[PDB]
């Protein structure tokens, strides 16, 4: 006997990977829309441009928050830290793994922490201005959600309207159809963009539906630092990663929310 | 791909192998047989029927579609111990008298076996008996003047060939019958008694057959492999030939008696 | 003659293959020897978090590694003798399609067996470890489940049912109407659908961790005189199992 050597690998299929691979465990929908910038220190203008003379009175919510936060806006760094730990045994096991699956882990860590904070119902302290659930964004009442998204709609102002994206979970999309089953016609084929008139996207996070214009929604990644050490004694190694942004909404009263 | 076809120069040495004549007691004195792959049906039919259409008699289609098929056969045998394989000779005269002697039998149980269309045979090999096949009677009390009978409704075109088969406990009857009423000498000689050509004695048939069994119970027999295998754990082979076979009958000309 | 005779005519004989495995779709698949893998990639970016479930426990329980453990099985060919030679049928591809199936729904057999038949018991999702959720309708109780899986899961969640299953809801879901003749499954849960017959009961989950290892094959030829065969076997071992058990749930009336 020679070894286990056989002609049975032409049987076998041809989809073999020979190494390991996956997909991104988590994502962060919001990305899509929102400005992804990656500068030191980063200042901007909240007001674009003012008209002539005969202008009606600015939206009386735009007088209070600019006089309130001030013409600029600041992008103040925040902490945070992303973790991976591989077993002593599964190096010393013929794989590759050290390559892509931290990769896969650490990118994956970055977005559930942006995605967490932003739609947080209840936020950690020192991090309540990022969240769009924190407050200080007026909440319409339709009778149903068809009837509160299409009023949130008529609440905000033209400019941000004709830019508006709607964010929302898909079963509520559901919900509404069944209201405008009408009978015969089934709204289960059509798009989502033609029954409320603009763009959607579905999160399942988003529990109550939030509208603006996501052009003023914005985030910054400022530096980084890559580290790796063993634990010698647990036997462990360890894949670190930190770095430090933040997101802030350069007019609160754009992003409006919806609510039975 | 692995397979060897069997050599085509070593066929033609089982071709004369299945077919032979060499042995005493077997209906294969008298019938027709042959190796030909070609053939398709009795070579002879057109000449017999219109000689029968002279006379009243002309053929019922007791064969359907006289195109031939295929049916199986299979031999298996086991050499007792590598010793007989070590020589030659004794090795090689040891197998040919096994095949002539199972295959000659193997024809012969089909036919005359009062098995009748069940048991043992197989279904698949179930038709082909002569009691079976549809043939008439004839009946008399003394045996010898109950055949005169039976060779005399015969075609007289096909009465010159003509053939009687018999079981030696009829055998022994004829002969004190004539003892009785003399022409003891006589007896002894078939052939002159009755005019006849090879007639036939065996033990295997049970009743009395008559007729032209040149023309009537043509055959033929196709090889197909032969295979060899060492068995280890004893110290045995295991040799064995399958092939295909077929056969015809032509019951009018034949007749069956049956004395009292 | 010959000419007059079509010419479409082909030689060579092919076949479709027998049967599949649906799960290879999604599934992760391998050929690694001596595989392992952590259970879970990121741990908790930050100091305080109320993400401590169920899941806690079952990595608690078992290991941060993952064992695929050989398990044997067995295909067998089975042609004759008579069809080799009493015929030039060229059939060497057709063999070629039995064996590679044969290894595919040994798979199909047991990761869905309601008896898991001691040795092969880790295995089935009808093991028992997975958990069990209800609803009042084969629809209602596919999307009650879907309530239950964690963010990270849900995301790239995945259903699989039988298609008989599918066509009594959107029944049920139109008022005796053909008028949902052509909806995607995707459209009426929200995530993908797939569909085999072997599925009695709805399952859901990601799918990311549900792995495959084959680690090694082989392949020969004998006769079976006796009765003129050819076998032409193969063997193997593999290996499949949920990476947690929160991470596939069960649907039921």
């Amino acid at each position: 006997p020679t070894g286990n050597d056989s002609g049975g690998d032409k049987l076998l299929p041809k989809t073999l990977s020979k190494e390991i691979v996956s997909e991104p465990f988590a994502k962060n929908q919001l990305r899509e829309k929102a400005r992804l910038t990656n500068i030191k220190g980063l200042e901007i203008p909240r007001v674009s441009y003012t008209l002539d003379d005969d202008d009606f009175i600015t939206d009386v919510e735009t007088a209070k928050e600019l006089k309130a936060k001030g013409d600029t806006v600041k992008f103040t760094t925040n902490k945070f830290k992303v973790f991976a730990a591989i077993s002593d045994t599964v190096i010393h096991g013929s794989d590759v793994d050290l390559v892509n699956w931290v990769e896969n882990a650490l990118q994956s860590g970055l977005a559930a922490k942006e995605r967490k904070d932003a739609l947080a119902v209840s936020p950690k302290s020192g991090l309540e201005h990022m969240s769009f659930y924190n407050g200080s964004v007026k909440e319409v009442e339709g009778a149903d959600m068809y009837d509160a998204i299409i009023n949130a709609l008529a609440d905000l102002h033209e400019d941000y309207r004709d830019n508006a994206t709607i964010y929302m979970r898909y079963a509520d999309y559901v919900k509404i159809i069944s209201v405008l089953s009408n009978g015969t016609t089934n709204f289960f084929d059509t798009p989502a963009e033609k029954v409320f008139g603009k763009p959607v996207v579905f999160t399942d996070a988003a529990v109550k539906p939030i509208v603006g214009d996501f052009n003023y929604f914005g985030i910054n990644y400022d530096g980084t630092t890559y580290d790796t050490d063993k634990d010698v004694k647990k036997g462990e190694y360890l894949f670190v990663l930190t770095a430090w942004y933040d997101q802030q909404r350069t007019l609160d009263s754009a992003f409006r929310i919806a609510k039975a | 791909f692995n397979i060897q076809e069997l050599p085509t120069a070593r066929k033609e040495v089982f071709k004369e192998l299945l077919v032979n004549r060499e042995l005493p007691q077997t209906l294969r004195d008298v019938i027709t047989i042959t190796d030909d792959e070609h053939v398709e049906s009795i070579p002879a039919l057109s000449y017999i029927k219109d000689k029968l259409a002279t006379n009243g008699i002309e053929l019922s289609l007791n064969g359907s579609s006289k195109y031939f098929d295929r049916r199986e056969g299979h031999i298996y045998t086991e050499v007792a111990d590598s010793v007989v394989h070590g020589s030659d000779r004794t090795l090689d005269d040891l197998l040919k008298e096994i095949f002539i002697n199972e295959c000659v039998s193997y024809e012969t149980t089909l036919l005359l076996d009062k098995n009748n269309a069940s048991g043992l045979i197989d279904k698949d090999n179930q038709d082909l008996s002569l009691y079976n096949q549809g043939i008439k009677e004839v009946s008399n009390t003394s045996m010898y003047d109950g055949i005169k009978q039976a060779m005399k409704d015969i075609p007289q075109t096909f009465r010159r060939k003509v053939s009687v088969v018999m079981n030696t406990e009829h055998h022994d009857k004829l002969i004190k019958e004539l003892a009785q009423m003399g022409l003891g000498t006589l007896a002894g000689d078939l052939t002159k008694l009755f005019n006849v050509s090879h007639v036939v004695v065996t033990d295997d048939a049970q009743d009395i057959f008559v007729g032209d069994f040149g023309h009537a119970i043509y055959a033929k027999y196709e090889p197909i492999m032969y295979n060899k295998k060492k068995q280890a754990l004893k110290g045995v082979y295991q040799f064995a030939l399958n092939y295909v076979f077929d056969i015809k009958i032509v019951p009018e000309l034949l007749r069956i008696v049956k004395v009292k």
